[PDB]
């Protein structure tokens, strides 16, 4: 009891202070957040200690030790540790980003940022099998306030895990489109296009079919996405003709379009004109036929 | 009271809370020196809400919020004050004024603070804080006692692996707090759902606590003047009902829900049932010594009716799943508990009452023998 009290007092009143915080994390539950908050001060300085080093050293061991402690804590009980640590880490990445390939290379160059993405990766990989939403939401939610300085974590995660990140990104983009960030969505989708065009095309096609206030705006949202990002319309024009080919699909498209006023139908027509004008890579002859 | 609020509005949140605690100390000491029964005025409650729990009284005023670090400073200062407070009456009254429910939006925050403070009391072994928490649990409605028990179980059973040992070391420090914590835990984990099975480490530590000193559960009953009418909506005087519910509903709940861990749970529940039966037999002497034999029943029939209904519902649900052995074990445990309680006078009821109550239960030889 007395030693724990002395540890608490010494912690509350950098390497030694952080080790005191880690011991309290391992021993005294109620102080966790405070230690976590202190750990935030450990990380931010490091990034500065990195950034100034780019402009022109004993805390990297602290970051490594915190990483081992967090990894052990997740491996002991992922269901109880992964959400909290993931949310705290995502808040960390958001704040140090506020305070795509070039930015990715710049930020994975820092040891602290790499460790942050690593603990997020292990937390989600622990929570993919049961319930990754608490992680993904913690990502997606944070992505609201830190765009466009945030996007590259989302890009890295989608590169590592496309099947859920792509769908969630499309859903949140559609939500924003209905409400009103869409530029950030375009940027990340273009970034992951070069390696996951198949999955992006598949998800876009499934959303398009499922649509056939959120469900009415899917087609205009898709057209706006294609007009913003050449990569996606290049990825999808390979099977756009096969997608519009069946008569039932075209009839459903007409029926859905009948619900908008003529000003909106004119805009929908004009969007297709820009796509078929500045989009086709190889299916232009088949499309025009 | 208006002058102090203006001065505290100019200070930082931690210093404001510390000055609030110091002024409460002075005010309650003066009131107890002047009167034997102090009256908790609205002033201290509003002051605690505004400056300790940080509930803004003015809509347009930005609330100064303690960070987790400053809140840990507050917890440390609060624990130090409780340890340094010599007079027990002032300590208990200030604990009540700090943590008595008020029915407002602040209570939740208060709960969190209490749900943390008691946790800190477990870590550094502050006996006065544990005694005050036990008294609060005794004098608080069950809805907040369950919340505090859930918070403590989360900190010491599900979050840190191996920290439960510390809570176990509480047994030799504050037995009253241990009994109240067991009562609140039994009120919390009723085994009605798969998420309400008590934690395995918590179950083991409870079983060890009861087996080491069976009288622990009766400590409150042995140290409280028993009124003619127990208040409705509060924790029971003795958690014997919770232990009966646990022991009888464990087989059905586990069947509804790892083979070795299930065997360990079965052995632990059998040990707990034996300990509870022994407590029931020993209860007769304590009841006779207090001139309460045949007059006060620590186990209520109105509390056994929902238990029997739940047993019948669980048996009906689990019958297609070939759960005959679990149903038989549950019925045997219930019959043993009923027989021992009736023999020791813990349950005040007639045999016709048991005939009416257990008529809907599946046939059991031991249950029929007890009934007849």
């Amino acid at each position: 009891a007395q030693e724990l009290s002395q540890e608490i007092k010494a912690f509350l009143t950098a390497r030694e202070h952080a080790r005191c915080g880690l011991l309290l994390l391992r021993s005294l539950p109620p102080a966790r957040a405070a230690v976590l908050d202190h750990l935030r001060g450990v990380f931010d300085e490091s990034v500065r200690a990195h950034l100034a080093a780019l402009d022109e050293p004993g805390l990297e061991d602290v970051v490594q030790e915190v990483q081992q402690v967090l990894s052990e804590f997740i491996r002991a009980n992922p269901k109880a540790w992964a959400p909290v640590i993931s949310a705290w880490s995502i808040d960390l990445m958001g704040q140090l980003s506020s305070t795509l390939n070039e930015l990715l290379q710049l930020w994975m160059g820092c040891r602290a940022t790499r460790t942050l993405m690593d603990i997020y990766v292990q937390c989600l990989s622990a929570l993919i099998g049961s319930c990754p939403d608490a992680c993904v939401d913690a990502l997606l939610d944070t992505s609201v306030q830190h765009s466009p300085h945030f996007d590259w974590v989302v890009a890295h995660i989608g590169s590592s895990f496309p099947g859920t990140i792509i769908s969630r990104v499309l859903s949140c983009g559609l939500k924003d489109f209905c409400v009103h960030k869409i530029a950030s969505v375009v940027g990340i989708l273009g970034h992951l296009a070069s390696r996951h065009g198949d999955s992006i095309r598949r998800e876009l096609l499934r959303m398009f079919h499922d649509s056939l206030p959120s469900l009415q705006a899917t087609v205009p949202f898709l057209l706006q996405l294609a007009v913003m990002s050449p990569a996606l319309l290049g990825t999808v024009s390979g099977e756009l003709v096969d997608c519009l080919k069946p008569p039932a699909v075209l009839s459903q498209l007409q029926q859905h379009l009948q619900g908008f006023p003529r000003e909106e139908l004119d805009n929908m027509l004009n969007l297709a004109v820009h796509l078929v004008s500045q989009a086709s890579g190889a299916g232009a002859y088949r499309l025009l036929q | 009271m208006s002058d102090i609020r203006h001065s505290l509005l100019r200070r930082d949140a931690l210093s404001a809370a510390k000055e609030v605690l110091y002024h409460l100390d002075i005010y309650f000491s003066s009131q107890l020196q002047s009167a034997p029964l102090p009256i908790v005025d609205k002033g201290p409650v509003e002051l605690l809400e505004e400056f300790v729990f940080q509930v803004p009284k003015e809509r347009s005023a930005q609330p100064k919020r303690l960070n987790s670090l400053q809140e840990l400073q507050l917890l440390e200062i609060m624990c130090n004050y409780f340890q340094e407070q010599t007079k027990d009456s002032v300590r208990q009254i200030i604990f009540s004024s700090l943590f008595s429910p008020q029915g407002n939006k602040a209570d939740d925050s208060r709960m969190s603070l209490l749900g943390k403070l008691v946790s800190m009391a477990v870590a550094v072994c502050r006996i006065p804080v544990l005694e005050c928490a036990a008294s609060w649990l005794q004098r608080t409605p069950v809805v907040y006692c369950v919340r505090l028990a859930k918070a403590l179980v989360d900190d010491y059973c599900c979050l840190v692996p191996g920290s439960i040992q510390t809570l176990k070391q509480i047994f030799s420090a504050s037995p009253r707090f241990c009994c109240q914590f067991i009562t609140s835990v039994t009120a919390l984990y009723d085994l009605s759902s798969d998420d309400l099975i008590p934690p395995m480490d918590l179950l083991e530590m409870i079983v060890t606590w009861i087996f080491e000193d069976p009288r622990l559960i009766l400590i409150t009953f042995l140290n409280t003047p028993i009124a003619a009418n127990l208040p409705i909506g509060f924790l029971e005087l003795t958690p014997l009902v919770g232990l009966i519910r646990w022991c009888v509903k464990a087989p059905l709940a586990y069947k509804r829900k790892g083979v070795g861990m299930d065997r360990d749970s079965h052995l632990l529940y059998s040990k707990l049932h034996l300990s509870v039966l022994q407590v029931l037999m020993t209860l007769q002497l304590h009841l006779t010594e207090k001139n309460l034999y045949g007059r006060l029943g620590l186990i209520l029939f109105d509390h056994m009716v929902p238990l029997v209904e739940e047993i019948n519902r669980l048996a009906d649900e689990l019958n297609p799943l070939n759960a005959s052995q679990e149903i038989e074990l549950s019925l045997d445990r219930l019959a043993q508990a009923l027989q021992v309680a009736m023999a020791s006078g813990a349950l005040l009821c007639t045999r016709d009452d048991l005939r009416t109550l257990c008529s809907r239960l599946p046939h059991n030889n031991l249950l029929q023998l007890v009934i007849s």
